[PDB]
């Protein structure tokens, strides 16, 4: 029963945009760029979850069929 | 690392002969003296099989070779720089217990793949 949400979010508006400034955005960047160990293991983290690729479903693909380049798609092809 | 064991094992991994000439608190053995000693027990010349006859007051001591595990320093360098490259240790002729089994196994040759 509410449209807007009638709960508040612990905005940091005092900290103007975010207390993470570029300079820890670039620090990031500086232990990504190092190489060696610490590197190597976030590396293997992101080869982990996202490494062996993906598929695209869509449910009920095939009543999506339609002429796009004046021949058959499905959103799936699409 | 590398230069530095081969640097140390030339000149610890080998014991090396150390004869003292003289009488401790007696007469000094002067340069000229120690040449004539030195043509005695010259390694260049010796033999497996040679003995030695002197007076007391020479003293064949010798420099043991100082053990140190260089095996460990190259397991620990090898480790290094096969991760740092992103290959797997056994890349590197190196191995590590119980990483060569199961699922410990299967999780590094599938990071590799
Ligand atoms: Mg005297």
């Amino acid at each position: 029963a509410s449209s807007t949400p009638q709960t508040n979010v612990d905005s940091m508006g005092g900290g103007n945009g975010q207390d993470l400034t570029f300079e820890d955005l670039r620090d990031i960047k500086d232990v990504r760029d190092s190489g060696g160990q610490v590197a190597q293991l976030m590396d293997y983290k992101a080869l982990l979850n996202f490494g062996e690729g993906c598929e695209i479903h869509v449910e009920g693909d095939d009543e999506t069929k339609q002429l796009v380049d004046g021949e058959p798609m499905t959103l799936s092809e699409w | 690392n590398e230069a530095a064991i081969n640097q140390a094992i030339e000149l610890h991994g080998f014991p090396q002969r150390h004869v003292k000439v003289g009488k401790e608190d007696g007469a000094p053995v002067r340069d000229n003296d120690l040449r004539r000693v030195r043509t005695i027990f010259d390694p260049r010349t010796t033999d497996a099989n040679t003995a030695y006859f002197t007076g007391q007051d020479v003293d064949v001591e010798t420099l043991e070779a100082h053990n140190f595990d260089y095996s460990a320093i190259h397991e620990m360098d090898m480790r290094n720089l096969t991760t740092a490259l992103g290959l797997p240790l056994e890349a590197g002729n190196v191995g590590a217990d119980g990483l060569g089994s199961g699922k410990p196994a299967e999780l590094r040759f599938a990071l590799l793949k």
